[PDB]
């Protein structure tokens, strides 16, 4: 998973 | 409003993001594992504008699903969200105009 930038999607609810 | 097979997502990309080596493959990565998550995914389709090629349109991207169960408990976690900081517009899309490949 990923390669350089972090998990950071679906930021709401 | 209606499950159908194919699920659209719009208005979380942007080509500034789809233009380069590893920030296009980025979002490909985390779409992938992310539909993948409630369910199985066929396959997704990201646009790829050129040094800005298709930038007309670009920023829509759209999964290909297996199940509409899933699909639609997928939508039902993603939808409104923020990809990043913007909502996140959620559409149902048809098999049909999806393999038409209408958008790229």
């Amino acid at each position: 998973p990923s390669k350089k930038r972090k998990r950071s999607r679906w930021n709401q609810d | 409003g209606h499950p159908t097979e194919v699920l659209c997502l719009m208005n979380m990309v942007l080509p500034e993001e789809l233009l380069d080596d590893e920030e296009y493959e980025e979002i490909v990565e985390d779409v992938r594992d992310e539909c993948s998550k409630y369910g199985l995914v066929k396959s997704i389709e990201i646009p790829r504008p050129v040094d800005g090629v298709e930038v007309p349109g670009c920023g829509k991207i759209f999964v290909e699903f297996t199940s509409v169960f899933d699909c639609q408990k997928a939508m039902q976690g993603l939808t409104g969200r923020k990809f990043a900081n913007r909502v996140v517009v959620t559409k149902y899309c048809d098999p049909d105009s999806y393999h038409r490949r209408d958008f790229w």
